[PDB]
């Protein structure tokens, strides 16, 4: 299986109300690691997982630097992107950004990324080369020329192929009792009568961790995926995920359909159907 | 641009009264990133509530989850009231333990 | 672990 680092950093301003409010937020494919949010009572860099409490106060403090290192960076970016779009200093502005690097089992390089946005929509972003960008509205298009000639693009490549897949391992180590791990998806069927003599079935999945699962409703042996409804697999407060999809069968014949669970966890996809 | 949260509402465990558990309230697809939210027990705040694994989407739309532990009643409601600048009115999401 | 993020 492969791993990956995602960094979700977010800067909003906030006129009239101080300074920006920065945050940081870390992941090891799906449970979170550690963050740092510029409105705590002490903004330190701070773990979300037991394994990070095997680092020691070094790491911790080059981290909380760094950050309140990036603090000022996007505070001055803000301010920067209200000149490229000619907009009001009275406005409140978001400038999102994701960055990390993914791996093969090998532990080698597989995919390295870094994207801006802001306000919502796309700004920049580093092509999968590794070396060129792509900016989307002609103010992103400045940007791209500030990195050309400071060579940004170079200056990242180091940081994802070094400093990147290098972290994820010792994290992928420090913690692989808890990151390579799979927890299994306990399912069932719930039951929901409706007008017209119609019927709602959902299909529950619980308890899972990776968070990726495929859901179906089959009937004879072909899903109606289209004609189903499921919800954005969730976290569920303990570090695994769950899913539900449902589909409307008639009534009475709801036996004739059948729910598919496909997870990591389990060598055989799961079937169930409804249970009187 | 503008997108309304989507406030899911569900424990960790199919609720069984007496049992321990946890609930939680998913907030997603919104923005702007400020948001309120709060967990309600009988109409009341609950205060040992966490917030975590924040994130955005390939649409960059923001996701937060806020979750607590709690023991389940008959009677007892919880709900999440979410408050965020696409609604002139706090929009609350009741559990629906037969869901 | 988390990067030097550079000015727009």
């Amino acid at each position: 299986g492969p791993h990956s680092l995602r960094y979700f950093v977010t800067a909003v301003s906030r006129p009239g109300l101080g300074e920006p409010r920065y945050m940081e937020v870390g992941y090891v494919d799906d449970t979170e690691f550690v963050r740092f949010d510029s409105d705590a009572e002490n903004p330190r860099y701070e773990p979300r997982a037991r394994w990070m409490e095997q680092e020691g106060p070094e790491y911790w403090e080059r981290e909380t630097q760094k950050a309140k290192g990036n603090e000022q960076s996007f505070r001055v970016d803000l301010r920067t992107l209200l000149g490229y779009y000619n907009q009001s200093k009275g406005g409140s502005h978001t400038i999102q950004v994701i960055s990390g690097c993914e791996v093969g089992s090998d532990g080698r390089l597989l995919r390295g990324y870094q994207q801006y946005a802001y306000d919502g929509c796309d700004y920049i972003a580093l092509n999968e080369d590794l070396k060129t960008w792509t900016a989307a509205d002609m103010a992103a298009l400045i940007t791209k020329h500030k990195w050309e000639q400071a060579g940004e693009a170079e200056r990242l490549r180091a940081y994802l192929e070094g400093t990147c897949v290098e972290w994820l391992r010792r994290y992928l180590k420090n913690g692989n009792a808890t990151l390579l791990r799979t927890d299994s998806p306990k399912a069932h069927v719930t039951h929901h009568s409706r007008p017209e003599d119609k019927v709602t079935l959902r299909c529950w999945a619980l308890g899972f961790y990776p968070a990726d699962i495929t859901l179906t409703w089959q009937l004879n042996g072909e899903e109606l995926i289209q004609d189903m409804e499921l919800v954005e697999t969730r976290p569920a407060g303990d570090g695994t995920f769950q899913k539900w999809a449902s589909v409307v069968v008639p009534l009475g014949k709801e036996q004739y359909y059948t729910c598919h669970v496909y997870h990591q966890g389990l060598p055989e996809p799961l079937t169930l159907r409804w249970e009187p | 641009i503008q997108k309304t949260p989507q406030i899911q509402v569900y424990s960790r465990h199919p609720p069984e009264n007496g049992k321990p558990n946890i609930l939680n309230c998913y907030v997603t697809q919104f923005h702007p990133p400020h948001i309120e939210i709060q967990m309600l027990k009988n109409g009341k705040k609950i205060p040992k509530v966490e917030m975590s694994d924040m994130s955005f989407s390939k649409d960059w739309s923001f996701y937060i989850l806020a979750h607590t532990e709690f023991t389940p009643t008959e009677t007892d409601t919880y709900a999440c009231r979410v408050k965020h600048d696409s609604m002139a009115e706090p929009k609350t999401v009741y559990w629906d333990r037969d869901m | 672990a988390v990067y030097n993020f550079a000015t727009m």
